[PDB]
């Protein structure tokens, strides 16, 4: 299968990005430095780690794959790759596997070094709950990153230049992290007669950063729908990216 | 229709029981004379040992925005030592008298009425002044309770 | 057997036809040249040969199949112009990436890095490569496997003057084996020594197809004979002008003959018979001059004294 | 209702002093003469379960060393263990053990009664609505209730309209309210210990009183509740680990206008101090807010200085410095943000409380002080613990 | 003059940057929004320390967005090697870029604090118009100087590097270090030492950060409360007057331009 | 005598990347500089522009100093690849260069019409092709009557009608008295337009002179082929009587490599029997001359397909 032969390229090309390795070092330091000030000062520190990994795992995903399609069109290899025995689906799905295992490794250096500072500096952490609360944390942090990876394929395939792709990747990162919940707060504190607050637990499902926190904070909905709603955010946006990539 | 259906549950007031703690002072409500306010919220009913302790709760800024119906007793149709549960008027459209020598539960004695002449009956019989719900503020509650249980 | 059989396609985008009535047949070992100026027909024809587009009013038969079969593209090299590969990857790892996709054997990567002369700069990043160093890498992925058709869109841009002539010696080694390739260049002297048959095309149509001996025969273009001191300038200016040829009156000791190549068979006997041929330069009408003629044959009024 | 003279008291001294020997008895008993009766330690005066067991109607009686058992439970007729009439002035009730389902010590209208050193174990099965009070005091002036041990009664030491009396050194365990105060003007209570209680200290409508040195270990949902107290004094109280059962508040100030709240220690609760909107501008300086998950809950927009004479409180989450070596800190400490009161004003923000936008909005307040609502700040907070002795 | 002929290009090149005109209008719509909250709260020393905090985040940002690709964006673009074959020097195509990009920041803050003054003189009734013009005159001729510091910082990190993708990483590093990391290392040095590291050296560390010298100039008159300053409360322990704080802001330009010229002279 | 390089042996890093080049350029000639292994091609380019200092030797541009501003207004440099300023327009880029070089502002509208860019004038440079930027890069080189052009590959990324018209525009400037240097790597095509080539390799300037001189100083076979010959079998042998191997590769493609010592009698063999149609005296071109002088210094001939 050629979905893996193009995946081994993106592993070797993504891991030599100095922009990515700078952020993954700062993510791994700040996950320890919050856990250091969360132990001396475990659900109380995994919520502050959830707000940390909502800042940077969309930022890591948009740093990797904002120039995945349009960066190859500017490089000229995109027109070359379509003349190979390769579909347009196998290029996108193979870049999604290759960029996916990068931030599936960036939480294993991110939270793999954070759990070392928790299991060895608390002395009574009751580690049987740790390997289920961090197994739920490391898996759901990749799925948060895989949404914004599929968001990055949507904005890369739409644009025609690399400079306006970074202008949209900053726009997607601002809108889905800290504009959607600030306009939820402004719809609370300024509107109450025409804003039903019972509707607001369902309006959090239109935001994958919000669905990320709800499966790290354990609510009218169960947990298993939020796992199926986070995976639905991958599956529509990848299918949306495949529909955009077929119109170049 | 959503606002009306939520109204269609909040409007009814629950009758007081012997095992009813106040929301603020937490002690048993029916061991006291005087009218007893309560607050129906439509997500959970909270009750108060006195009407002055209910109005002290209402003037806090957590509950200014809270759409919740306030219900007090009608002391124009009840004996003051043992108020029943039958007639429980809306607290916004009442006529509280102030400054009487009657012994309420927690705050100042605020006998609630609905007909304003029986409110004028108790005002001249004890030296008080009738006043509406919207004139009640926190400069008046602390002034009137200091004149009742002070000196 | 013909590699590319473009059989009467007419490619349009909306109402405008960017490529109208193109009819090519590339042979089994021929080197063909797609040259275009006003039209975007050159670029669209490239896409039609590959699997990038579809013929909206015709059909293409690349290697006897449709151009988008996987059996076609495993034996089809394509070097695009101005390509810049993945700069954090190395030179060996980039070709090892491209060998995995085309299904070529991994024992051919170290051969083709040696074949294009990239052994010294292998295992270095593509960001620390020159422009012509990336053209050696871009040529090397086209030679992966056993290709039967190459589309070299501008292969010698930014390349060293030894390596361009070494590239065309690799071309004539390839076309002897039987892989008919296509040159797509814009520096017309240099491609003209190795092109088997030109395919100059205008805005819409295909202007002329055939070898250089057929283009010079059809388009009547005058020979550019320049000499230096055969007998004398003024004694030799007079002779070609009654026979119907232009004799340019230069400054001193130079005989420029622009003859019309129709009566000059027996006229050249007198030039040998009265003097020595020891310093002459006969220039045939070049591929640059033929291409400028076909732009004047359909469109494109000539620029001024020196304008464009 | 029999009398105390109907028993067999062996007189140790002929000054109306009697001594009941070891051996059990039965029924209610009544004191009508000023007898300073003592008891042997085996004097188990066990009533049958009805009526007030040891009713007292005579003044100046030093009841000492008796052990009462199983009196009545009718709280409406006030079936106590030790009923003390208004005519029974200056009674001493010393070192007694009581076990029965009603009032332990019911006094009313008395002066200078001394309730010293008793151990009153109330009940186990009654639903804390009919257990009766441990030491009920009803409008007494001059009382001295000292160093008792009340366990498992209803609402502990209830006090109703009693003016001048001291509550010194008594341990109150496993009850609903620790000390209940109703309209007790000019009261006092020192060094009391309250354990595992649904409200540690009820301060309802009692003015001008001194609350000093008290300790509250592991109470439920209310550390010290003060309703409508004026001109009071809260100095040296140690409130520790108010667990939920309310969410757990170490001090709940409700409509208290003037009181001096100094040198306290509010430790390991969910809320360190709850200040309502009606209770403002009172001297709160010198306390220790250590280990609480949220220090101040103050839902207002009015500014509230919490430092009299330039000295503030010690805060555990005070990340400040002190360059000039005095005891005071250099930067002021706001305990509450603007988004820390959106959680209290609107409970739907609890879903958004872990969002980065809330964490953005906490940083915008520290950079842009125009959006800061005027809160509950204190200039010059303390750097070290002032209550170094209260931890014992 | 040749220094002005290359300034007219950069004045006409920064004004076509759409990324500048977005975030310089963001400086205008926030300086109205901050001054509108400063009128509804009346408050006066809080709207001065918040406007100076707004220009701490944006006037380095507009300066580093302009000039991070000033030299290295011309070197790899090919148009720098051509420019030295014109009748110019290396000192004229740097000082000319400093004049050309400097007037953009002189217009990006005249728009920002200009419309902020009209959201005060037309909003709070009875304000002192003499004190308003003096306070916003000190805000205008000192936020340019903060902008001209980071303009001269950007010429240092453009002459040193040889790739524009690495210049944007370093310009983001300079913006993070001087704005909101130097304020946090100095805070953590005071918290973890409990203010007993050095009781006299630590106020002099405010002069090693031009964003903090910018805050110390505008917070001279309106000290007001104590919690409005935060980490700027060490500026009361600084014995230098206000005029040296202007000259220490001008010295941050002149050393970081002579460093930028000596780097560019051996490019 | 426009460019007078004398005795220059440029050293940097104690490497000596240039050595003893004496490159005098005439006042109307079109010189060509071609460099392969040697870095002389770029260092000498710089040396004439004045942005480099000649260690151990002197460069005299226009008879004066190379870094004077009075001679730098009379130069024109087209660099390798100049994506100029993508947000500026076409006129605004060229008016910017007109203000720097001191040229009159009446030249800017008549240089965007002299070069074929008036239809794409007042349009942003990000919407330009590579060929249109080479058109714009030429437009600042002809700014304010330059007496010395210096073009670094001016015809790359350019369509062939504009390429042929560029050399006609060069041929206008040669008659005006302006010396032009055409430094290129695309050597077939520039040999018809230059007057003197200068192949420099491994630092040392190997060969200089006109194209007629470089074929005289290098014994290379002249390739007479007569395409469309009547008879072919005796034409395989009839040229070898005076030592000219008549080797062919097609039905009639006899590319007779001669010796340049019997040019009268081989054409007397050709014209005495058999009629020609279009004789092709293929001189050893600038591509073929370059690989002789390169091989004469350091280079060894590469293998069968090994570059
Ligand atoms: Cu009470
Ligand atoms: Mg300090
Ligand atoms: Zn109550």
């Amino acid at each position: 299968n050629q979905v893996w032969n193009i995946a081994r390229k993106e592993l070797s090309d993504g891991l030599r990005n100095r922009w990515l390795l700078a952020i993954s070092l700062l993510f791994a330091v700040l996950a320890v430095g919050i856990a250091w000030l969360g132990a001396a000062a475990i659900p109380a520190t995994i919520a502050s780690l959830a707000s940390l990994a909502t800042f940077l795992m969309p930022l890591i995903a948009l740093l990797l794959a904002y120039d995945a399609i349009v960066g190859e069109d500017e490089g000229g290899t995109l027109m070359l790759l379509l003349t190979y025995p390769l579909g347009r689906g196998q290029i996108l799905l193979g870049k999604f596997v290759g960029h996916g295992l990068i931030l599936a490794l960036a939480v294993l250096i991110g939270f793999g070094c954070a759990a070392l500072a928790i299991a060895l500096l608390v002395e009574g952490v009751e580690l049987g709950m740790l390997f289920w609360a961090f197994g739920r944390f490391m898996i759901s942090s990749t799925l948060l990153g895989w949404v914004f990876l599929a968001f990055a394929y949507v904005l890369s395939g739409k644009v025609n230049e690399k400079s306006s792709a970074a202008g949209l990747a900053l726009g997607v990162w601002f809108l889905f992290v800290l504009v959607f919940d600030l306009v939820l707060l402004a719809l609370l504190v300024l509107s109450e007669g025409k804003f039903n607050p019972e509707l607001l637990p369902w309006l959090l499902l239109l935001n994958p950063t919000d669905i990320y926190r709800l499966i790290n904070l354990s609510l009218p909905v169960p947990a298993a729908v939020l796992w199926l709603c986070l995976l639905a955010w991958i599956g529509v946006s990848l299918l949306l990216a495949y529909a955009i990539f077929r119109r170049r | 229709c959503g606002e009306k259906e939520e109204v269609q549950q909040s409007l009814e007031p629950v009758a007081f029981h012997d095992s009813d703690e106040c929301h603020v002072c937490g002690m048993i409500i029916t061991d006291f004379p005087g009218p007893k306010g309560q607050a129906v919220e439509k997500r959970g009913v909270k009750k108060f040992c006195s009407t002055a302790e209910m109005l002290g709760w209402w003037l806090q800024p957590e509950n200014r925005l809270l759409d919740a119906k306030l219900y007090v007793h009608d002391m124009g149709r009840s004996v003051w030592e043992k108020p029943d549960d039958g007639h429980l008027i809306d607290a916004t459209s009442a006529y509280y008298v102030v400054g009487t020598s009657l012994k309420g539960a927690m705050g100042a004695s605020l006998a609630s009425f609905a007909e304003e002449q029986d409110a004028k009956a108790l005002a001249g019989m004890h030296g008080g002044r009738v006043l509406r719900f919207e004139e009640i503020d926190q400069a008046l509650l602390q002034e009137a309770a200091s004149m009742q249980h002070g000196g | 057997m013909n590699a590319v059989e473009i059989q009467g396609v007419s490619q349009r985008y909306g109402s405008m036809t960017v490529l109208h009535d193109l009819n090519l047949n590339l042979g089994e070992g021929e080197v063909l040249g797609l040259f275009g100026h006003n039209g975007a027909g050159k670029t669209t024809s490239m896409k039609l040969i590959l699997g990038l587009l579809s013929p909206s009013e015709g059909q293409v038969k690349v290697l006897g199949r449709a151009p988008n079969d996987p059996q076609v593209r495993r034996q089809l090299g394509y070097l695009p112009e101005n390509v810049t590969f993945y700069p954090q990857l190395s030179g060996r790892e980039t070709l090892r990436h491209f060998a995995r996709l085309k299904g070529a054997a991994l024992t051919q990567v170290d051969e083709l890095l040696e074949q294009v002369g990239l052994a010294h700069a292998a295992d270095r990043r593509v960001k620390t490569y020159s422009k012509g160093m990336r053209q050696r890498l871009g040529l090397a992925q086209a030679l992966l496997g056993e290709p039967r058709l190459l589309l070299l869109d501008e292969p010698t841009v930014g390349l060293d003057p030894i390596a361009t002539q070494d590239l065309y010696l690799l071309i004539d080694r390839l076309r002897q084996r039987g892989t008919s390739i296509i040159l797509c260049s814009h520096v017309l002297p240099g491609v003209e020594a190795h092109i088997n048959r030109a395919a100059i095309l205008a805005k819409g149509c295909l202007q002329a197809v055939g070898s250089l001996s057929q283009l010079r025969a059809e388009a009547g273009l005058p020979v550019r004979i320049r000499a230096s001191g055969i007998s004398e300038r003024d004694s030799w200016l007079q002779r070609w002008t009654d026979a119907g040829h232009s004799a340019r009156g230069l400054s001193e000791s130079s005989i420029e003959v622009v003859a019309v190549n129709g009566h000059k068979l027996v006229l050249l006997r007198q030039l040998l018979g009265e003097g020595e041929p020891e310093d002459i330069e006969i220039h045939q009408p070049s591929l640059e001059d033929l291409y400028r003629y076909y732009m004047e044959r359909a469109g494109d009024v000539r620029a001024q004294e020196g304008r464009l | 209702a029999p009398q105390s003279i109907t028993t067999l008291p062996l007189q140790p001294d002929g000054e109306n002093r009697w001594r009941l020997p070891a051996g059990e008895y039965q029924g209610q008993f009544t004191i009508e003469q000023p007898m300073q009766l003592r008891c042997e330690p085996g004097a188990v005066i066990q009533s049958q379960g009805q009526g007030s067991s040891l009713l007292i109607s005579a003044p100046d009686v030093l009841v000492e060393g008796c052990t009462l058992y199983e009196w009545g439970s009718d709280l409406t007729a006030m079936d106590s263990a030790v009923f003390i009439l208004p005519a029974a002035e200056r009674a001493q009730i010393s070192n007694n053990r009581m076990r029965g389902p009603g009032f332990g010590v019911f006094v009313d209208g008395t002066r200078d009664v001394q309730v010293i050193g008793n151990e009153i174990d109330g009940d186990a099965g009654v639903r804390s609505q009919d257990r009766g009070n441990g030491i009920h005091l009803f409008a007494v002036s001059g009382a001295r209730v000292l160093h008792n041990h009340v366990r498992n009664a209803r609402d502990g030491i209830y006090i109703d309209t009693s003016n001048g009396n001291h509550l010194e050194g008594n341990v109150i365990e496993d009850v609903r309210y620790g000390v209940h105060y109703m309209f007790a003007n000019e009261n006092s209570l020192i060094d009391n210990v309250t354990r595992r209680t649904r409200t540690g200290y009820a301060l309802m409508q009692s003015r001008k009183l001194t609350v000093t040195g008290n300790r509250s270990e592991q109470d439920q949902n209310y550390g010290i509740l003060m309703n409508y107290i004026t001109y009071s004094t809260i100095t040296g109280n140690f409130v520790s680990d108010v667990q939920r059962g309310g969410e757990g508040k170490a001090l709940f100030i409700y409509n208290s206008l003037f009181n001096t709240i100094e040198n306290n220690h509010f430790e390991k609760s969910s809320l360190g101090i709850h200040l309502t909107a009606g209770s403002e501008d009172n001297r709160i300086s010198g306390n220790a807010f250590v280990g609480n998950q949220q220090q101040v809950k103050y839902v207002a927009s009015r500014t509230q200085e919490w430092s009299v004479d330039g000295r503030g409180n010690y805060w555990s989450d005070y990340l400040g410095w002190d360059r000039n070596n005095d005891g005071l800190g250099d930067i002021a400490y706001e305990p509450n943000d603007n988004v820390d009161r959106l959680l209290w004003l609107y409970p739907q923000v609890r879903l958004l409380m872990n969002s980065p936008s809330i964490e953005v909005l906490r940083w915008v307040q520290r950079a842009f002080p125009v959006i800061k609502s005027p809160g509950v700040q204190d200039s010059h907070p303390l750097m070290k613990l002032p209550t170094e002795k209260l931890l014992t």
